[PDB]
């Protein structure tokens, strides 16, 4: 049940959804 | 003089 | 059930999703 | 049950899904 | 004198 | 004197 | 004189003391990170 | 004289005490990470 | 004079004490990681 | 449409960041400790 | 349409980053110490 | 449509980077010590 | 149109 | 349009 | 277009 | 140049100088 | 330099200088 | 030049000097 990003601890990077 | 010191833990359930 | 992405920890990195 | 990523720990890396 | 120290844990269940 | 320490545990279940 | 010292504890812990069950944890003590 | 240290403990513990069950950790001390 | 050190301990830990059960673990003491 | 992303750094870091030199580290992340 | 990420990064590093040099460090992830 | 990632690093590092020259390392990832 | 994206480091000592 | 994104560091010692 | 992108470290010493 | 004890760091224990 | 104890992060134990 | 102990980390033990 996500289209999208779930993140906990993200530090920089790059998440396209 | 004695010196005693104990403890105890009496625990039902 | 997911179409995306579920990082738990990231760090840097790229997820296109 | 999962059309993306799921990743536990990333450091750099790309993932395309 | 005599020094004595104990401790006691009973655990019923 | 005499020194005397120790404990239990005793354990139900 | 004579330095004497007792000590006594007794603890009783219950089921999930001081636990990091399902925790996400990002710890650093130094070191760099370019993202 | 004379030094005298007495300790003495009873340690109980139940079922998951100071555990990591399905955590997720990344730690660090010193050292470089270029992502 | 005369040292006397006594030290008296019982422990008892139930079923996962202090476990990484199902974790995920990245550590990393120094080093270099160019990713 | 269509996305995009530009990323540009240029780092530039001196004799010791971020360093632990001659220190003294302790570290516990879950776990038990009876001393 | 049409995704697009560019990266880009130049990294200088001098005498000694992120180190541990000297250091004393005891580390403990989950586990159990009777002492 | 079309993905299009490009990455591009350029690392320079000097005399020890991330280095653990002389340190005193205790680890433990669960496990158990009595002593 | 063209897209283009660079760096320099020139370093003396 | 053309788009250029750059950066210099010159670094005299 | 034509994208472009390079870098340059000149270490002199 | 001591005629005692210098911790650094101590959990538990006995040190008798 | 020093007939006694210097710590510098104790938790619990005994030190007797 | 020490009469005594010395000790960077310390868990539990016993040290006499």
């Amino acid at each position: 049940s996500n289209k999208g990003a779930i993140i906990g601890l993200m530090v920089g990077g790059v998440v396209i959804a | 003089g004695y010196e005693v010191h104990h403890q105890k833990l009496v625990f039902f359930a």
